[PDB]
RNA sequence: ACGGAAACGCUUUCUAGCUCGCUAUAAUUACCCA
RNA sequence: AAUGGGUAAUUAUAGCGAGCUAGAAAGC
């Protein structure tokens, strides 16, 4: 059998992030650290990598014993999610990202927003000379909200590990509330809420009404 | 499994037999030693060596000479064991004939099944482009790795691609990505693929584990030096030197 | 779980006052009554055009007409008798004591620094402000990090090495990286009915005299708490957040003996809880490791407004007195005394 | 007028035709115009750039139409400025927007105008 | 002036002809010029050259002329970046571009002045 | 009464797998000019 | 002593710039 579920969550944003992109024609007094935006629509996304690779990194450093040191090291309770690609079996994801595109582009207009970016003046004090060093670093602002998507495969060769493995994503998806989904981080730019963790098969028959007692948790 | 799974076609050939039977003798002396002793002697010399000896030269290789003598020598056979066996012959026909009478091979690399009619006029092609490239040649696999038997054997089977094992078969790191991607530089080639590879290699050198370090330095200091040697004959060594050691190391 | 959260609640005695780059002109305000109005000017100029009368505008904004009451933009609207304000923009209320001028003539401040804002139209406090607030602390009070980050007189030799601080990648290194493992978050934002834009007031010694400066920037007012996060995630990094209550009074001793003394107690505050000294305005030796600053600072500036010797000049301003946060008459306060205490949750 | 193959000649012999101080040979043609009004200048439109980057030209030409409000401004402050406005033809190239292609030149025109002044002097 | 023949050669010895460090004799007769004062301006010429086999030149003309701003102002930044384009003649290479083939020499020329940079220390 | 007549160099095949645009960083410093 | 106004500096700095697996196989 095969089936594929589908996880319906909104990012909520806590102090916005930067998800950095680079331009070699930005400016001379105006913007040298943007963030990434879709082309057509001018919004910022959330890209579905900054996801997988910083829940990669969370559950790296909990659902590991061996130190890894690198990928294709990991414990096989998440080279069976994100796969690796040096083990025979385990190359194809079974996880499926998504970019995580901006949804409220209207009920941010609501509020009094001229734009859906904010542009922060960042200056760095010399501790020797007091001097300055400005900058102008882009980020999106607190109340977005981003349709995240992430897509679950069943074969028949999860025998038992499909309801194993939502303690892995339910497990990166509460610590990417305690970390700062790229960004400056150490400097706010990070916090989030997983706002309507509501999972539901889109490929296939699968009963879901077991699943999603342990998203509410 | 340390090899690609073909075989190979080599047609020798002595170059300008028929002058080293007509004239033959008489450049040494004033037309005094063309005779007739020494004719003979020469003739059932050669077919001594070009009938019999073709058998010890290809004793205990994976090989099957189909056609030998005379001068022309047509020889099939598993790869590894038909390059060697090329090398031993001409290092054995200079040790025989003095340094005189160059021979001149031509290789072609097959895959399986395909017939031994597009195969061996394949080869000839190949075998009478190594005779037009100078009197003395080997056009291994392809109409443009022409070469010389006294620089294919000593610079790039055994000099260039000793080293290119000795560096790669000691390392954990550098895989075969780092092999395509140099040959692909090596035969691409304009003026400006000589300062991406000195950013590349330069770039790869401390990328690696910092403890063997000096292992990548030498080696890539050595790679640049056949890059840019700017004699047109350091090159293509060091691309057909690449391709024999990205063949040996197919999976 | 090692992210040891925290929870920061900072205190304003002192008004505080946070970048934001831009700031008004002289004819970018309303004062009608004790709201300064700051429209959106662009608007503003959208509404008076339709009367043909921004060409008038054009004359006025060149007008360097003396007796300041008629400068203002409140003149012009008393003037050509546009009677609306129903502009843009945010509309805060006086300070009502930095216009040390004659009553009446009153209102005619010059030059307002934005304070920083998202883009709702609230402000807010960023984290990075109190982390390099946090890190002056880190770096003055841990002894090891004052000695050799100097110098060493490499370009013209005014420049600090910055790399005295585990920072980096550092190839073949484990990831040490001291400052990533202290995550300052943003605080909450609050509303505008706590901004007063205080006067900058320069107290001087060797002329004992509190001249002011003609720079008016927006601030906080005093006595609001404010939040915020530190949620590290290295016991290394534990041990310096839970050091700061220790740390932030070694700082203030070593300080207080060292630049507030030789001004007298009475401009200085007291602190009722751990002291800090968040930005613009609490001068350079709050921004600097000065116990190594001392000889550098001064060779910047050969300018026409050199430092007076050295430790030059102390920075005070005017707010509504709130208690009883002071211990002097007037209300001069010191632009950027704050005071937090820390608890792990 | 300015168009995209010269508005940096355009703004380069216009800070070669910037006054200096005749007097005071100290660092000499030195200007009477400095860094710091220069980039008060720059500050006026760097938030249009980025504007004309992400929104349209419909809901920002009130902007635009405070913006030459903003430099009549700041040349009737100090006489070096007054001047700048003169021999670059700012005021003259602010009439002539009617386009985002225009507008993003016209930033690109201030930003060559603060380059070719921090590269000389 | 810079051809197909030797554009490469003109940035090895423009990079070989360049000052070294004086002190600092960790990694010594090093460079003044960082690594990031040089790609933060081959990144301009990354994103165009890889724009000009897409796009046709006259509706990318904007970005070379954003080319003469920006070098002009990473040079009048710090003397190492002013050193480079006085060595390597860079504004002298974009005075002359004017079409699609030598636009993209210039492009890879900028490649070779990074490649040789980051070969010689 | 063309060493000719008839005859697809054709079928199958994902440029694929893995990878945080990231690390540090207070929009601040100096004190005045007519 | 009042009265007019602010003036100068930095506009991002140092890094990384792709790595590895595959390099055509099975048929007529």
């Amino acid at each position: 059998t095969f089936a594929k579920i589908k996880f319906s969550a909104q990012i909520r944003l806590e102090t916005g992030l930067h998800i950095g992109g680079s331009d070699a024609f930005a400016a001379i007094g105006a913007i040298n650290s943007p963030v990434i935006k879709d082309p057509i629509t001018n919004l910022p996304i959330i890209p579905g990598s900054s996801l997988k690779g910083k829940m990669r990194t969370l559950l790296a450093k909990v659902y590991n014993e061996k130190v890894a040191e690198k990928p294709s090291d990991d414990s096989d309770i998440l080279s069976r999610l994100f796969g690796n690609s040096k083990d025979k079996r385990f190359k194809m994801g079974r996880l499926i990202f998504r970019d995580a595109f901006l949804s409220n582009a209207d009920e941010l207009d609501s509020l009094g927003v001229r734009s859906y970016t904010e542009v922060k003046f960042e200056n760095t004090i010399d501790r020797i000379t007091a001097e300055a060093n400005p900058r102008q670093i882009e980020r999106a602002i607190r109340n977005s909200t981003f349709d995240f998507e992430l897509i679950y495969e069943i074969t028949d060769e999860n025998e038992n590990q499909v309801e194993e493995d939502f303690k892995v994503i339910r497990d990166g998806l509460k610590l990417l509330e305690l970390d700062y989904l790229g960004g400056s981080g150490s400097r706010g730019y990070g916090k989030v809420a997983f706002e309507n963790l509501k999972a539901t098969t889109v490929f296939g028959n699968y009963d879901v009404k077991t699943l999603n007692e342990l998203l509410t948790a | 499994g340390l090899g690609i799974k073909r075989l190979a076609v080599v047609r020798l050939d002595v170059d300008d037999l028929g002058a080293a039977f007509m004239a033959g003798f008489s450049q040494q002396g004033n037309g005094q030693y063309s005779t007739l002793s020494r004719s003979a002697t020469f003739s059932r010399s050669m077919s001594l060596f070009f009938k019999v000896y073709i058998n010890q030269f290809a004793s205990d290789k994976k090989l099957s000479i189909i056609y030998a003598g005379g001068d022309d020598v047509f020889a099939i056979g598993s790869w590894q064991d038909i390059i060697a066996f090329t090398v031993e012959l001409r290092e054995n026909f200079i040790k025989w004939t003095n340094g005189k009478l160059t021979l001149s091979a031509g290789i072609g690399l097959f895959a399986d099944k395909t017939p031994i009619s597009l195969m061996a006029h394949q080869t000839g092609e190949l075998e009478e482009a190594a005779k037009g490239n100078e009197k003395d040649s080997i056009s291994l696999f392809s109409s443009d790795y022409t070469f010389k038997f006294d620089r294919f054997i000593t610079n790039v089977y055994d000099d260039k691609l000793e080293q290119i094992r000795y560096f790669f078969n000691h390392q954990d790191e550098r895989g075969k990505n780092f092999i395509y991607k140099l040959i692909e530089l090596l035969r691409n080639h304009d003026r400006m693929n000589m300062a991406r590879l000195a950013y590349y290699l330069t770039r790869l050198e401390e990328l690696t584990r910092e403890t063997d370090r000096d292992k990548f330095k030498t080696f890539k200091n050595l790679f640049y030096s056949w890059y840019t040697n700017k004699n047109d004959k350091d090159r293509k060594e060091a691309e057909l030197a690449l391709l024999l050691y990205i063949y040996e190391i197919r999976k | 779980n090692d992210y040891r959260t925290f929870k920061l609640s900072l205190l304003t005695l002192a008004p505080i006052h946070i970048g934001n780059g831009e700031k008004y002109t002289s004819r970018e305000f309303i004062y009608e009554n004790k709201k300064f109005y700051f429209p959106d000017m662009g608007k503003f100029y959208n509404k008076m055009v339709e009367k043909r009368l921004a060409e008038k505008f054009e004359a006025f904004l060149i007008q360097t007409r003396p007796n300041a009451r008629n400068n203002r933009l409140i003149s012009f609207l008393n003037d050509n008798r546009i009677a609306e304000r129903s502009f843009g923009g945010y509309s805060i209320s006086e300070t009502g004591l930095e216009s040390d001028k004659n009553p009446n003539s009153a209102g005619a401040i010059n030059e307002v620094n934005k304070f920083i804002r998202d883009a709702f139209g609230n402000p807010y406090i960023p984290g990075s402000s109190l982390k390099g607030a946090i890190r002056t602390i880190l770096m003055n009070t841990t002894p090891k990090w004052n000695n050799e980050n100097a110098v060493n007189d490499f370009g013209r030799f005014p420049k600090e090495n910055k790399n005295l601080i585990p920072w980096g990648p550092k190839k073949g290194k484990e990831y040490d990286d001291l400052f990533n493992a202290i995550r300052v978050s943003d605080s909450k934002p609050f509303d505008n009915k706590s901004l007063i834009l205080v006067q900058k007031w320069d107290y001087s010694a060797k002329t004992n005299k509190a001249k002011p400066l003609p720079l008016y920037r927006e601030s906080i007012s005093p006595l609001t708490k404010i939040e915020f996060e530190i949620t590290t995630t290295t016991d290394e990094a534990g041990r310096l957040i839970e050091e700061l209550g220790k740390r932030a009074q070694a700082f203030y001793k070593d300080y207080k003996a060292f630049f507030l003394s030789e001004f007298p107690d009475d401009k200085i505050q007291a602190n009722l809880q751990y002291p800090i000294y968040l930005g613009a305005g609490s001068g350079a030796w709050t921004k600097t490791l000065f116990k190594q600053a001392d000889g550098i600072l001064q060779r910047r500036y050969s300018r026409m407004k050199t430092k007076m010797v050295k430790k030059g000049v102390l920075k005070l301003t005017k707010a509504p007195l709130k208690t009883s946060l002071v211990k002097n008459h007037e209300s001069f306060y010191e632009m950027g005394k704050a005071n937090f205490m820390i608890k792990e949750i | 007028i300015l168009t995209d193959e010269n508005y940096v000649d355009i703004a380069e012999k216009a800070i070669l035709k910037l006054e200096r101080n005749t007097r005071n040979r100290k660092n000499p043609d030195a200007f009477f115009l400095t860094t710091s009004k220069l980039r008060n200048l720059l500050s006026l439109t760097s938030t249009l750039f980025d504007e004309s980057k992400v929104k349209e030209y419909d809901a920002l030409l009130d902007r635009i139409a405070y913006l030459r409000v903003q430099f009549v401004y700041q040349a009737g402050r100090e006489i070096a400025v007054k001047d700048l406005i003169e021999k670059a033809q700012i005021l003259e190239a602010l009439k002539e927007i009617k386009d985002r292609e225009t507008l993003q030149r016209f930033c690109r025109y201030m930003e060559a105008l603060v380059a070719y002044f921090k590269f000389y002097g």
